[PDB]
RNA sequence: GGGCACCACC
RNA sequence: ACGAGACUCUGGCAUGCUAACUAGUUACGCGACCCCCGAGCGGUCGGCGUCCCCCAACUUCUUAGAGGGACAAGUGGCGUUCAGCCACCCGAGAUUGAGCAAUAACAGGUCUGUGAUGCCCUUAGAUGUCCGGGGCUGCACGCGCGCUACACUGACUGGCUCAGCGUGUGCCUACCCUACGCCGGCAGGCGCGGGUAACCCGUUGAACCCCAUUCGUGAUGGGGAUCGGGGAUUGCAAUUAUUCCCCAUGAACGAGGAAUUCCCAGUAAGUGCGGGUCAUAAGCUUGCGUUGAUUAAGUCCCUGCCC
């Protein structure tokens, strides 16, 4: 997941005394379309859904339409 | 009831095949038989004396599996691993002005022939003879 | 070594705990149910999630679990005490 | 004289390197002795042990 | 059908005469097969080589040194020329002068040691049936490779010699020899 | 007559040997040539195990015939009697009852599970820092 | 009507195998007879380095891969209906070669 | 005083 | 929360799906050969048709896509009866191998990889840049990584029979892989073709291994160092021998002291083959197959690292 989830950036900026580097790393948040990132998520995430809600049955009827 | 090639031994079918081509009499044999070693990675020249009848056997046997084989072919075939000293050992191949005068010698007794994509391969004649060959070397085999 | 690690037993414990009258004592119909209602973008984690939903279901059934809870059992065990 | 054993339990690893067992064998003999024992090789429960002096007894841990 | 090795040596007629050792010489009906060459897998679990038949375990421990690994073949073909000198020499079967030379060769009372890397000493302790067979396998091979080392005699002729000396219990076989001086050895550490 | 036949294949670490079996007198060949034919004779009782063990009452029935590629010598046979026996329980599956199936195959797998089980073990990469897989270069100090 | 045969070139199966449905669907709809995608075997070109500059350290290696995917097929139709069914195929990271036999 | 490792041993 | 796991690549299973003349199988025609005592619905064929006007079907074998499949799930024990451990059934598989890899540091290596770079030094009699010739390899001696051996479980001479991973005609840039025919005893030389590649080399006729022959415990037909005389290729140029070939010569070495290295299954070892370097080119390295084990399922004694 780092492959497709950071994105990272390494430059030099010479000075008066010499070179000094920057790295920059940047961490992409989960998108369902893939515009501004990933589209899958992270392997260890699991999402488990809310039950909705169900009305308890008390006597047996026959619908017919 | 036939026999053919695949079915007999093929140790003891080249050696009734290249005793009845030294029976025959009509193959050509180079001057420098005795003088030389079969190629680079030997280290003497061959036991048997014989041995041109015995490498012609060879060489039709395996034209008669395998159609179509050139020198660069045969050479192959009869390459084998060579060792240089206090060097690793690697594989070389056989020597060409054998092969390239054992197919030619093949050639003079109507055996062998062009192929027409190259190289040479069986005439129906040599395969009937090495078909003969076989079956003798099968009731051979078979009565004792 | 075989421990499970913490995901797949959080994972498993909160679909038992939402999910109890779909579950059972079957690994394959366990892993048919995880698949419908969560989502694992492994098929192995699917797997393990499974197989320690169907070892948590069975020692239900032995007796009560020291974790979680289910709103029937706590029913139950109203009418039990 | 040489005598036969059975290994009935094993009970644990000895040795400055772990190289030996410890078992509790029984004698084929008389069912009812037991003793503890040293082995030397892989061993497991059920093998038959021969004892050219059987009247050693090993140190147990 | 009948299953014998090589074609010709049966194995119905052969009986191990030792009880600790029946449990870990595989040469009965179950394990009667008609080649020493199985290619199976028998180091995979612990105890599982006491599975594997006895002839197959000559001819694993007969590829040495170095300049013979892998090559089984040339072990299996020495094995079938070595029982066909023994049951010539003896007139018995050959399976049976194994068994025996594996009896008597393997060690019964072994002594572990404690050494600080120059000085050493001992304590005596048992020998497990599977290390028993084991080393007599091993001394076996031993005694038959040191035999025919720079000497005008096959490697056969020199395997079957150690075999029926072990087999016979004397003293002129390397595998007695290392036997009784491990032994004695123990006995002295006692 | 209809024309009934099977093709089973069996495998060695890369050795494959396809074997085709249709109704026929009791003919098997291996790329042509007789079962006693093929080379190392050292190992030829393992290809004649599968005959031995069952008898040439149940392959009088049938032709096979074997082609043999890739992998070295040994592995070859131990492909070519995998072949063999996988054909013969395919065919008897197929053209005859389930019955005489189980009885092969028990037969079978009783001797030598790997004549119709294929073994798995191939080899393993080399990693860098030593001549194969597990061994490493000789190390040194001072 | 031209025997003509399509060439796909990728380093993805994914796109590779989409630009493959797409063109053969596309194909299909105008009651065209075609063959395959018949799939080459992949080629694997590999690289291995030394990682350090220099020559100090532990001597660790870097083993570089490449792989290249490659897809036919064959269509007997008239060169315009080609064109026709091409034009949309184009796709980033997918080379396409159209020749007639 | 414990735990681990064939770049430790057995 | 990071790290560990999860994840990606890889190796094992699918006669279930998708579909293939740059992969094949089977069948059917034509042809060659063998058996006229069984001549046949006979055997062998890497010999030719069966897609392209019309003249066969189908993916088992080969390729590669989508999905399935294994989870300590089932049983029996041992455990606080938990976390988990052992064994067994079924099963292709009940632990495949790698890649990536945290917080903190080291005056660790690299200015000789960079048109990355701060300061010094030098800059026309140059520390710039070309050309010619030498050196880096020089040998009383010590130390590492290795190759070949000390033989008969061998060497020699014949015969027979099996792989896999990959590369191949290049902006500058000259230098590619090779089938077949002839000449030479060999290294090689001439012709004439294919391949920018599942198409040609190539069905990659590899070596160990296997079957026969000779030798016979003799520093021996083991071993092949050091030297002499010839021949040929690469280059502008081969002497301080580039490499290769042929006759001849025939050293130490008879298994190695103190000490010490690597390794748990298709593994160690044996044996060859590709890639890098490469006008000429492997005793190195990085990969790939082939043959294929002994021992162990433990411990903290030595060494070392953590709580
Ligand atoms: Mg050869
Ligand atoms: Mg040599
Ligand atoms: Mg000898
Ligand atoms: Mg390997
Ligand atoms: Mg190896
Ligand atoms: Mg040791
Ligand atoms: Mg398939
Ligand atoms: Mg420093
Ligand atoms: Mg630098
Ligand atoms: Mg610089
Ligand atoms: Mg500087
Ligand atoms: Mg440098
Ligand atoms: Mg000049
Ligand atoms: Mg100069
Ligand atoms: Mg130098
Ligand atoms: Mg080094
Ligand atoms: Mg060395
Ligand atoms: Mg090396
Ligand atoms: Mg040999
Ligand atoms: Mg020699
Ligand atoms: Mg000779
Ligand atoms: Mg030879
Ligand atoms: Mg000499
Ligand atoms: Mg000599
Ligand atoms: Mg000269
Ligand atoms: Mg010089
Ligand atoms: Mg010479
Ligand atoms: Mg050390
Ligand atoms: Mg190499
Ligand atoms: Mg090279
Ligand atoms: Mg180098
Ligand atoms: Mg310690």
């Amino acid at each position: 997941p780092v492959n497709y989830y950071v994105d990272t950036a390494v430059r030099h900026v010479l000075l008066r005394q010499g070179v000094l580097g920057i790295k920059v790393k940047i961490m992409l948040p989960w998108d369902p379309t893939g515009k501004i990132g990933p589209k899958k998520p992270l392997p260890d995430h699991v999402s488990i859904v809310e039950p909705k809600d169900e009305i308890l049955p008390t006597t047996p009827i026959s619908e017919q339409k | 009831p036939g026999v053919t090639v695949k079915d007999v031994n093929q140790q003891e079918f080249v050696r009734a095949l290249a005793a009845f081509l030294k029976k025959s009499g009509k193959l050509k044999v180079p001057e420098w038989v005795d003088t030389v070693k079969l190629a680079k990675h030997k280290e003497l020249a061959p036991y048997d004396e014989n041995w041109f009848y015995t490498r012609a056997a060879s060489t039709a046997r395996h034209l008669y599996l395998r159609g179509g084989a050139g020198v660069g072919s045969m050479t192959k075939i009869y390459g084998g691993r060579q060792r240089n000293g206090v060097m690793p050992s690697h594989f070389s191949r056989g020597s060409k002005s054998v092969a390239r005068r054992v197919l030619q010698a093949l050639e003079g007794l109507k055996m062998v022939e062009k192929d027409q994509d190259g190289g040479r391969k069986l005439t129906p004649q040599g395969q009937r003879d090495l078909d003969r060959i076989a079956g003798q070397v099968a009731a051979a085999n078979k009565k004792h | 070594g075989r421990v499970r690690t913490k995901t797949v037993k959080k994972a498993a414990r909160v679909i038992i705990e939402k999910y109890y009258t779909r579950l059972g004592n079957d690994f394959h119909t366990n892993k048919r149910v995880c698949e419908e209602i969560a989502i694992i973008p492994s098929k192995k984690l699917r797997n393990k999630i499974a197989g320690y939903v169907t070892h948590l279901m069975k020692r239900i059934q032995r007796g009560p679990v020291r974790g979680i809870s289910i709103k029937l059992q706590e029913e139950e065990r109203e009418r039990r005490d | 004289p040489i005598k036969l054993a059975r290994v009935t339990k094993v009970l644990g690893r000895t040795g400055s390197q772990g190289q030996c067992t410890q078992v509790r064998v029984e004698f084929m003999d008389d069912t009812s002795r037991s003793i503890i024992r040293n082995v030397k090789g892989p061993v497991r429960e059920g093998d038959v042990l021969t004892l050219l002096e059987s009247e050693r007894e090993a140190r147990r841990l | 059908p009948d299953i014998k090795l090589f074609g010709k040596w049966s194995t119905d007629d052969v009986q191990i005469n030792d009880i600790s050792l029946q449990d870990y010489i595989a040469v009965k009906e179950k394990y009667a097969k008609y080649l020493p060459h199985s290619a199976g897998r028998y180091a995979a679990k612990r105890f599982r080589k006491a599975q594997c038949p006895i002839v197959e375990r000559l001819t694993n421990s007969m590829m040495m040194h170095g300049r013979n690994n892998g090559k089984k073949l040339m072990t299996v073909r020495i094995v079938k020329h070595a029982f066909e000198i023994i049951h010539l020499l003896t007139g018995e079967n050959p399976l049976q002068v194994l068994v025996n030379a594996i009896i008597n060769s393997g060690p019964r009372e072994d002594s572990t040691r404690i050494g600080r890397a120059g000085t050493v000493r001992r304590q005596a302790v048992d020998v497990s049936p599977l290390r028993r067979v084991n080393q007599a396998i091993w001394l076996l091979c031993t005694g038959a490779r040191e035999a025919a080392f720079r000497n005008i005699k096959t490697i056969a002729e020199c395997l079957a010699d150690e075999l029926i000396n072990a087999a016979k219990g004397s003293s002129n076989s390397y595998a007695i020899k290392k036997k009784d001086e491990l032994e004695r050895v123990a006995k002295s550490n006692r | 007559g209809p024309l009934q036949s099977v093709q089973v294949f069996g495998r060695k670490k890369t050795a494959t040997a396809v074997a085709h079996c249709k109704r026929g007198n009791g003919l098997i060949k291996v790329n042509g040539r007789p079962l006693e034919m093929i080379e190392p004779r050292t190992l030829q009782y393992k290809l004649l195990e599968p005959v031995l063990l069952l008898g040439k009452e149940r392959f009088a029935g049938v032709d096979i015939r074997v082609r043999v590629k890739g992998g070295g010598h040994v592995a070859q046979i131990y492909a070519i009697r995998q072949s063999i026996s996988k054909a013969l329980v395919a065919y008897y599956q197929k053209y005859v009852d389930e019955a005489s199936k189980k009885e092969i195959k028990d037969i079978l797998i009783q001797y030598d599970r790997t004549l119709l089980v294929a073994d798995p073990r191939r080899c393993e990469s080399k990693k860098f820092g030593g001549p194969g897989a597990r061994a490493r270069y000789q190390k040194s100090y001072r | 009507i031209h025997r003509i045969r399509i060439t796909l070139t990728s380093r993805n199966v994914k796109s590779l195998e989409k630009v493959c449905a797409d063109l053969i669907r596309g194909a299909k709809e105008k009651n065209l007879k075609v063959k395959g995608p018949v799939r080459m075997p992949t080629k694997t070109l590999r690289i291995t380095t030394r990682k350090t500059p220099c020559g100090e350290g532990s001597k660790t290696w870097d083993r570089f891969q490449m792989r290249i995917h490659k897809r036919l097929i064959d269509l007997h139709s008239p060169s315009e209906i080609v064109k026709q069914i091409t034009s949309i195929s184009i796709e980033p990271g997918v080379e396409v070669e159209v020749t007639i036999a």
